[PDB]
C-alpha cells in the first residue's frame, strides 16, 4: 500500500532525477549511434 | 452432427432401380 | 493528341476522322500496318486498334506543344511520388 | 537506390520542356532524334496489375 | 468498457482466453457473431486446465449457441472430446433444430431449458435463433446449387410457403451472409459466383492480409525477446 | 400537488378519466417535475427506507408518459421513459413492481421498431430484462415482432397481438403498419437486379400506383408502377477489375515500411 519513504519521494524529482537527465541523453546518442555502425559493419 | 448418409443408404440402393424407368 | 492513358481508338472513331465508310477503314489501317508506317493490334471484338508504336509526327508548332503537356503533367507526379518513397522507412536508408 | 533514379528522372524532365518552348519561338533545330525519343515514351502505353507474395516468415521469427 | 480496453500483446494466458471470451458475448447479441464464434472458440483452446475451470465451463456452453447464429452446424466431436456432453445436451437440441429449419422445435426448447439458459447467459442469444433457424437452412441450399426454386426451399426446410421462404432470403442477402441476388421472374434464387478469382484481386487481397498479420508477429518478437534476461541481469543471476 | 392515490393531487384526475383530455396529462407533467425534485432526490441511491419515495417518484414520470403514446407525443414520452428504466431494472423489493412497470416496458420496446433500429431492440432487451421481470404476455409483441422482422418473415409478423393489451400499445401499430411495409421494400431492393412490375406488387403488398409512388421516393426509386429495383445489385460487380493497381492491391506503402524495418 502506501510509499514507505514520503521524503525521498517529494526529494527525488528535484535531487536524483535533474541530474540523470544529462546523463541520459548521452545514453541515447549511444542507442542512435549502434544502429548506424551496424548498418555500416554490415557494408 | 451425425451425417445424413447412413439414412441414405438403405433407401438410396432401392431407389435407383424404380427411379432409371420413372424419369429420363 | 490524347495523352499516354489512351492510344486505343474505336474502329468507329476512326471513320468519323477519315470522312471514309467503316469497312473500307478497316482494310485501309491493315495496309498501314502491313507496310509498318504503324504497329499495334487489332481487336476487331472489341473493335479498336491499340496503337502501339507511333511514328514521328508533322514538324508545326502546336505538335512542338502537344509534347508539352505530357511532360508538365509528368513533371507534378514525379514530384508527389518522390516524396511517398522517401517516406517509407526514413529510419533508416543506412 | 528507387528514390535516386526517380529524382534522376525529374532533372531530364525540366531541361526539355524549356527547350520545347525554345524551338517553338525561336525555330531553333530539330532534331529527330529527340522528337522521336519523346514519343516513344507516351506511345508504349502502361499497364500494371496483380502481385503478390510469401508470408511464411512468421512461424521462423516465432520459432527464434 | 470493451471498446475502450486495448487489452495489451503482452499478457498472461488466462487473460486472454477470458477478454475475448466476454467480447463474443457482447457481439452475439448484436448481429456481429462471425467475430464472436472466432473468438469464443479461440478462448476455449487457450484457457487452462485448472485456474479457469469456472469461466471455462460457461464458454463451451456459451459458444455453441453463437456458433449457430453465424450459421455454422457444430460437430458431434465437440461435444464428446472435452467430456462434458451431458452438460452440453440441450444446446445439442438446438443445434438439431437450427439445422432442420422448422421453427416448431426451436420455439419449445427455448421456453423449457429457459431457466438453465439464463444462468450461463444464453438465454438473450437462443432467442435470436429464431431468425437463424431458417437462415442456416436456406445457406446450405443456395450456396451449394446455382437457381433453385424458393419452392426447393420451402419444401425441404420445412418453410409456410415460397413466398415466405422468398422474403426471408432477401433480407439475409442484405445482411450479406450468404450473398446471392433473387430473380422472381421465373423464381429462382441465384448464386453469385465468377468461376475465376485470379481476374479479380481476391487471390492477392487474401495473401496480402497474412502479410499484414506475419509482420504483425515479427514487431512482437523482436521487443518481447531481450526483456526477461534484462531484467535478471539488473538483479544479478548465479 | 403529486400524481399519487386519491383526487387530492393533481396529475392523477388526468391518469383517471376525470380529465377525458389526452394532452392536458402530457401538459401537467412539466409543472409536475418541480414537485418531483423532493421525492426523486432521496431513492436515486436505494436503500429500505427510500422504499416510500421510489413508488411515487415513478408514478409521476408514468402516468405521463403513458398519456402521450395516446396523441402521439411519443419523443417525449422516450426521455421520459429511461428514468423509469433504471427503476424497474432494480431497487428489488422497494416496489418498482406494479401494473405500470409492465405497461411503460412494452410501450417502450414497440417504439425501437417504430424508428426500425433492430440492433437497438437487442441491446434494450437486455438491459432491463424486459422478457422476464413481468414475462411476454404484452410484452409479447414487440419481442416476437421484432424476431419476425429480423428473420425476414413479413407474414407471420404479428399486430392482433399488440390489441390482446390495450394499455396504449393500441396506438404504436398505427405507426407499426407503417414499418413493415417499410422493410419489405428495402428487401426488394436487395433482391432483384431487375425483374417485371407485376410480380413484385403482390409482395410489396401495394396494387394502387399512389402507394408504389409513397415508399419509392424513400427507396429513391423513380416513378409508380416502374421502379428501379437494380441499384443495390450493381454495387457488387466491381471486383472485376485489375487495371488500376494502387489501391486495389491494397496496403502497399503499409507492409514494405515494416519490413524494412525487421531486416
Amino acid at each position: 500500500s502506501f510509499l514507505g519513504p514520503e521524503p525521498e519521494d517529494l526529494e527525488d524529482l528535484y535531487s536524483r532525477y535533474k541530474k540523470l537527465q544529462q546523463e541520459l541523453e548521452f545514453l541515447e546518442v549511444q542507442e542512435e549511434y549502434i544502429k548506424d555502425e551496424q548498418k555500416n559493419l554490415k557494408k | 452432427n451425425v451425417e445424413d448418409d447412413f439414412s441414405n443408404q438403405l433407401r438410396a440402393e432401392l431407389e435407383k432401380h424404380g427411379y432409371k424407368m420413372e424419369t429420363s | 493528341t490524347r495523352p499516354a492513358n489512351h492510344r486505343q481508338l474505336t474502329f468507329e472513331e476512326i471513320a468519323k476522322s477519315a470522312k471514309i465508310t467503316v469497312n473500307k477503314v478497316e482494310l485501309l489501317v491493315m495496309k498501314a500496318l502491313s507496310v509498318g508506317l504503324v504497329r499495334g493490334s487489332i481487336d476487331e471484338v472489341d473493335k479498336r486498334v491499340h496503337m502501339t508504336w507511333v511514328q514521328p509526327r508533322v514538324l508545326d508548332l502546336q505538335q512542338i506543344k502537344g509534347m508539352k503537356d505530357r511532360l508538365e503533367l509528368w513533371c507534378t507526379d514525379v514530384k508527389s511520388m518522390e516524396l511517398l518513397v522517401e517516406h517509407q522507412a526514413q529510419d533508416i536508408l543506412t | 537506390n528507387q528514390v535516386h533514379g526517380l529524382k534522376g528522372l525529374n532533372s531530364k524532365l525540366l531541361d526539355i520542356r524549356t527547350y520545347l518552348e525554345k524551338v517553338a519561338s525561336g525555330k531553333l533545330p530539330i532534331n529527330h532524334h529527340i522528337i522521336y525519343q519523346l514519343q516513344d515514351v507516351f506511345n508504349l502505353l502502361p499497364d500494371a496489375s496483380l502481385q503478390e507474395f510469401v508470408k511464411a516468415f512468421y512461424l521462423k521469427t516465432n520459432d527464434q | 468498457l470493451v471498446s475502450k480496453s486495448v487489452f495489451p500483446e503482452q499478457a498472461n494466458n488466462n487473460e486472454w482466453a477470458r477478454y475475448l471470451y466476454y467480447t463474443g458475448r457482447i457481439k452475439a447479441i448484436q448481429l456481429e457473431y462471425s467475430e464472436a464464434r472466432r473468438t469464443m472458440t479461440n478462448a476455449l483452446r487457450k484457457a487452462p486446465q485448472h485456474t479457469a475451470v469456472g469461466f471455462k465451463q460457461t464458454v463451451h456452453k456459451l459458444l455453441i449457441v453463437v456458433e449457430l447464429l453465424l450459421g455454422e452446424i457444430p460437430d458431434r466431436l465437440q461435444f464428446r472430446q472435452p467430456s462434458l456432453k451431458r452438460s452440453l445436451m440441450p444446446y445439442f437440441l438446438l443445434t438439431q433444430a437450427v439445422r432442420t429449419g422448422n421453427l416448431a422445435k426451436f420455439n419449445q426448447v427455448l421456453d423449457q431449458f429457459g431457466e438453465k439458459f439464463q444462468t450461463d447467459g444464453t438465454y438473450t442469444l437462443i432467442i435470436r435463433l429464431r431468425h437463424n433457424v431458417i437462415k442456416t437452412g436456406v445457406r446450405m441450399i443456395s450456396l451449394s446449387y446455382s437457381r433453385i426454386s424458393l419452392a426447393d426451399i420451402a419444401q425441404k426446410l420445412q418453410l409456410d410457403s415460397p413466398e415466405d421462404a422468398e422474403f426471408i432470403v432477401a433480407k439475409a442477402i442484405r445482411d450479406g451472409v450468404i450473398e446471392a441476388s433473387i430473380n422472381h421472374e421465373k423464381g429462382y434464387v441465384q448464386s453469385k459466383e465468377m468461376i475465376d478469382i485470379y481476374s479479380t484481386r481476391e487471390p492477392q487481397l487474401a495473401f496480402h492480409q497474412r502479410i499484414s498479420f506475419c509482420l504483425d508477429i515479427h514487431n512482437m518478437s523482436v521487443k518481447a525477446m531481450r526483456f526477461p534476461p534484462k531484467s535478471y541481469n539488473k538483479d544479478l543471476e548465479s | 400537488l403529486q400524481a399519487a392515490a386519491g383526487m387530492y393531487e393533481q396529475l392523477k384526475d388526468e391518469w383517471n378519466r376525470k380529465s377525458p383530455n389526452l394532452s392536458k396529462c402530457g401538459e401537467e407533467l412539466g409543472r409536475l417535475k418541480l414537485v418531483l425534485l423532493e421525492l426523486n432526490f432521496l431513492p436515486t441511491t436505494g436503500t429500505k427506507l427510500t422504499k416510500q419515495q421510489l413508488i411515487l417518484a415513478r408514478d409521476i414520470l408514468e402516468i405521463g408518459a403513458q398519456w402521450s403514446i395516446l396523441c402521439k407525443d411519443i419523443p417525449s414520452f422516450e426521455r421520459y421513459m429511461a428514468q423509469l428504466k433504471c427503476y424497474y431494472f432494480d431497487y428489488k423489493e422497494q416496489l418498482p413492481e406494479s401494473a405500470y412497470m409492465h405497461q411503460l416496458l412494452g410501450l417502450n420496446l414497440l417504439f425501437l421498431l417504430s424508428q426500425n433500429r433492430v440492433a437497438e431492440f437487442h441491446t434494450e432487451l437486455e438491459r432491463l430484462p424486459a422478457k422476464d421481470i413481468q414475462t411476454n404476455v404484452y410484452i409479447k409483441h414487440p419481442v416476437s415482432l421484432e424476431q419476425y422482422l429480423m428473420e425476414g418473415s413479413y407474414n407471420k409478423v404479428f399486430l392482433a397481438k399488440g390489441n390482446i393489451p390495450a394499455e396504449s400499445y393500441t396506438f404504436f401499430i398505427d405507426i407499426l403498419l407503417d414499418t413493415i411495409r417499410d422493410e419489405i421494400a428495402g428487401c426488394i431492393e436487395k433482391a432483384y437486379e431487375k425483374i417485371l412490375f407485376a410480380e413484385a406488387t403482390r409482395i410489396l403488398f401495394f396494387s394502387t400506383p399512389k402507394k408504389m409512388t409513397d415508399y419509392a421516393k424513400k427507396r429513391g426509386w423513380l416513378l409508380g408502377p416502374n421502379n428501379y429495383y437494380s441499384f443495390a445489385s450493381q454495387q457488387q460487380k466491381p471486383e472485376d477489375s485489375t487495371i488500376p493497381s494502387t489501391e486495389l492491391a491494397r496496403q502497399v506503402i503499409e507492409y514494405a515500411r515494416q519490413l524494412e524495418m525487421i531486416v
